[PDB]
């Protein structure tokens, strides 16, 4: 299945390098803001930083608590940029998922069909074995 | 007896399946054999095997270590006389044109020497033992796989066996 594994994470890690290199400069204004009460400000501050924030958000963990801390920063009528990253981690997360579960169910699958063919295969030279074993006995 | 009647009876069908008979050849072959069975116990060790085809064929260690690895079925660590016999009967001067033609006609049953398994089937080891034994082109061997194998499976029949040797037979003599 892994050898199967040849485009879809070529696609997964550049959707993810485009999406993360994209979200760098969105939310610029929250580590770059002088307010002193925040705790996930680190997450959006480095390009390593980004990386993990995005991985955290394709995990799915916590996303209403960090748009509620990312709320702190001041309300530009949200028109760009948190609907971005909830489009972002909603499409990645279930298209990548189903994604890859969908490969993986056909990879098991052809598993599966080739077995049947390999078994109907040896039946059907079971069967031409017993036939030509009694052309073989009328034949003595 | 003129060396047994089996002897006689194989001889008789080696000449009926090549064009020359020879002369004395299994005389030489028998001769070769006692010279090699120093005990004269009817049968060779490894060692003699090896020395012999190296003399001979001078073929390499390990392509002799195979060959005798597969004429020895009964896998008791020595070569019967019979068995060093028909290995040189399989060989029959293989560098020559007709050697390969002759090959390809192979022997009566002309489907277990391929077969080590025995279980009327030649897997991929076979086929690289094979092509090992007999010269051939590794992306020759490749395509004549995959035109036998019509099935898929990686399985040679004895059926399909026999008509792709019939069919290399008709192509060669055309």
């Amino acid at each position: 299945a892994l050898k199967s594994m040849t485009f879809l994470l070529m696609l997964l890690l550049i959707f993810f390098y485009i999406f993360a290199v994209t979200g760098v400069y969105f939310f610029r204004e929250y580590s770059r803001s002088t307010i002193e009460g925040l705790e996930y400000n680190m997450f959006f501050s480095d390009l390593l930083n980004s990386l993990v924030t995005v991985f955290i958000l394709f995990t799915l963990d916590h996303w209403y608590a960090v748009l509620q801390d990312i709320w702190k920063v001041p309300e530009s009528s949200r028109v760009f940029s948190s609907i971005y990253v909830i489009l972002w981690l909603l499409l990645g997360s279930i298209i990548f998922r189903n994604i890859i579960v969908a490969m993986m169910v056909t990879n098991f699958q052809n598993i599966r069909s080739e077995l049947s063919e390999e078994m109907s295969h040896l039946e059907v030279q079971y069967k031409a074995d017993m036939f030509k074993q009694q052309i073989i006995q009328r034949r003595q | 007896m003129k060396l047994t009647p089996g002897c006689f009876l194989w001889y008789l069908y080696m000449d009926k399946i090549y064009c020359l008979l020879s002369l004395r050849n299994v005389k030489a072959l028998m001769v070769y054999f006692h010279l090699l069975d120093v005990h004269h116990r009817n049968t060779l060790n490894d060692v003699l095997f090896f020395h012999f085809l190296q003399h001979v064929t001078n073929l390499n260690k390990s392509q002799i270590g195979m060959i005798f690895d597969l004429l020895d079925w009964t896998a008791v660590g020595e070569i019967g006389f019979d068995q060093f016999y028909v290995l040189i009967c399989i060989l029959l001067a293989h560098q020559d044109h007709l050697e390969d033609h002759f090959m390809y006609r192979h022997s009566r049953p002309v489907f277990e020497l391929l077969d080590l398994d025995g279980e009327m089937n030649i897997g991929a080891a076979n086929f690289q033992n094979y092509r090992f034994l007999f010269n051939i082109k590794k992306q020759e061997l490749r395509d004549l796989f995959h035109d036998f194998d019509i099935t898929g499976d990686r399985l040679l029949n004895y059926k399909e066996f026999k008509l792709y040797t019939i069919f290399c037979t008709d192509k060669s003599i055309d």
